[PDB]
Parts: C-alpha cells; sequence; structure tokens
C-alpha cells in the first residue's frame, strides 16, 4: 500500500546492512559510506521479520536509530551522522514458538527492556481453539480461494486513502487545556499501577 | 474458587496446591476486569476456602497440624472436568463473566 515501505528479514541482514557501511572507493582511494535500509526509508515505513532471530549485535545498532532518529558512524577516520526518521513495524514470536502459560509473562518473551521499553504499541497474539472463529477463518478463506474478486467490498477505494492520507498528514493539530489535564489525569491512573510504564 | 481451582488442575498436571496460589489468580481475574464487582478482602475468602474444605470436596495429603498452617497446605481436588462442566450448566444465575472465564 504505502510506496515508502522496505521490508527485510531478520537473520539475514547484518549490521552494516541495517544502518549503514563504510567501503574503499576502488577509483577514489578513500573510504565513503554505503547506505543501509534504515536510512533508505527515511521519512517512510521499514518491516522487520523475525525480530527475535537478529542477534543482539544487531539490535545494538538499531537503538540509536530507534530512539535518536540519527545514525551516528565514528569508523577508520569516516565521522559522520545521518537522519533515519524511521517507523519501525516488526514481528517475532515468543520463545520456543509456543506460549507456555505455566511461566511467567517476562519469561516468555526474549528481548532486552530497552528493546521493550522503546516500542509504543506492543500486542502479544494467543490462539485458542473455538469452533465459532474456526468456522468463520474457513468461510473466510475459502471463499478467497474460489471467489477472488467478488468477494471483496471495499468502502473505499485504496487510491482514495493515498490521497487522503496525503492531505491529512500535513496538518499540525494543537493540544487543548482540557485534553492536557485528561492526559494528567490518565496517566497518573496509568502509572501508579515487565513493560514498565 | 472451583474454577480456579481447575484451571491449576489444568495448568499443573496432577500437583497440590495451597490456598496462596488460588488467591493469587482470582485476584488476576478479577483485576484484568475492569471494574468488577467482586472487591473481597483476604480474610472472607479465606472463609469460603474452610467452608469448602468442610463439605470435604477438598483432602489434605499427609495430614499434620501446628507445624503447618491452614495457609500453605496442600491441597487437592476430588471432582472431574466434566462434572463441573454439567454442573456449571444447570447453575441457576450464573453470571457471563464466570462462565467465559471457566470456558477460557
Amino acid at each position: 500500500f504505502s510506496p515508502r515501505a522496505v521490508y527485510t528479514s531478520g537473520k539475514a541482514s547484518s549490521a552494516a546492512g541495517l544502518t549503514a557501511a563504510v567501503v574503499r572507493d576502488e577509483e577514489s582511494h578513500e573510504f565513503v559510506i554505503e547506505a543501509g535500509a534504515l536510512m533508505l526509508a527515511d521519512n517512510g515505513v521499514c518491516c522487520i521479520d523475525e525480530f527475535d532471530k537478529m542477534d543482539v549485535r544487531d539490535q545494538v545498532a538499531i537503538h540509536e536509530a530507534m530512539e535518536q532518529q540519527t545514525i551516528s558512524i565514528t569508523k577508520a577516520g569516516v565521522k559522520a551522522t545521518l537522519n533515519a526518521r524511521t517507523s519501525i513495524l516488526a514481528a517475532a514470536n515468543p520463545i520456543s514458538g509456543h506460549y507456555d502459560r505455566s511461566k511467567s509473562l517476562k519469561q516468555n518473551i526474549n528481548l532486552s527492556a530497552p528493546i521493550m521499553s522503546r516500542f509504543d504499541l506492543f500486542f502479544i497474539l494467543v490462539d485458542e481453539c473455538n469452533e465459532v472463529t474456526d468456522y468463520a477463518i474457513a468461510r473466510r478463506i475459502v471463499d478467497l480461494h474460489s471467489r477472488i474478486e467478488e468477494s471483496i467490498d471495499r468502502v473505499y477505494s485504496l487510491d482514495d486513502i493515498r490521497r487522503y492520507l496525503l492531505f491529512a498528514r500535513q496538518f499540525k493539530p494543537k493540544i487543548s487545556k482540557e485534553s492536557e489535564d485528561f492526559i494528567v489525569e490518565q496517566y497518573k491512573h496509568l502509572r501508579q499501577r515487565s513493560w514498565r510504564i | 474458587l472451583i474454577i480456579a481451582m481447575k484451571h491449576l488442575n489444568d495448568i499443573y498436571e496432577e500437583e497440590p496446591f495451597n490456598f496462596q496460589m488460588v488467591y493469587n489468580e482470582f485476584q488476576k481475574f478479577v483485576q484484568r476486569k475492569a471494574h468488577s464487582v467482586y472487591n473481597f478482602e483476604k480474610p472472607v475468602v479465606m472463609k469460603a476456602f474452610e467452608h469448602l474444605q468442610q463439605l470435604e470436596l477438598i483432602k489434605p495429603m499427609e495430614r499434620t497440624s501446628g507445624n503447618s498452617q491452614r495457609e500453605y497446605q496442600l491441597m487437592k481436588l476430588l471432582l472431574d472436568n466434566t462434572q463441573i462442566m454439567n454442573a456449571l450448566q444447570k447453575y441457576p444465575n450464573c453470571p457471563t463473566d464466570v462462565r467465559q472465564w471457566a470456558t477460557s
């Protein structure tokens, strides 16, 4: 849907390939910077699949671009800072592939604390055996397989959604005082109660 | 309390239990729900557990007293899952929340 989207797999990506790399130019006999996925996804969205399989050495490199929105390189006499204004969408599974209810929630996710902290939305999906859900899923899948086009009812066109999103993104709303004190009290209540807030 | 006991028996296959684990997971159930009217303190739940033990649906293992309190005592259930389901089906005024928690 989004033309400014980049997709990547977990293990196949190295630390250099994500942010940037320092490579010697053949003709100039000097050192230059080859761009990584994050800086190519500038002002876009970057999707990572199987985030768990990534090594810690790669996630620690991601750390800076996650929060400070920029990436700094100080390697081999090359000093630079680059913009990494990206939104990260990560996909993963729990430890051993199954959510074991015999263990605590914290023990079911093998992720570092800052990484857990730096995601705004963290959704966990649990699969259950229910007959009505099974019937709905089966009928949807078979209907899609048999009736490819006539089984699609879209309220608005994808191009219309794109145009509306482009028009809407340029507005900058202001925060009202009522919204201000409502946010204050809501955060009071929320913080007064693993994934620390 | 019985539904919590069944969940404990399912999660931990054929192992005993005590009052504290049941209380903790009952607290978990009542805290996940936003504002349900089940705000009860420890003593009333303790009395309910004592009554349940009095009706002899729960029996101690390797009985002793003084050394071990009523708390921290290894209890076991004397019922089957299908019996609980069948009895709950005929319950007169079972609320929706407890029924769905039992199904879950």
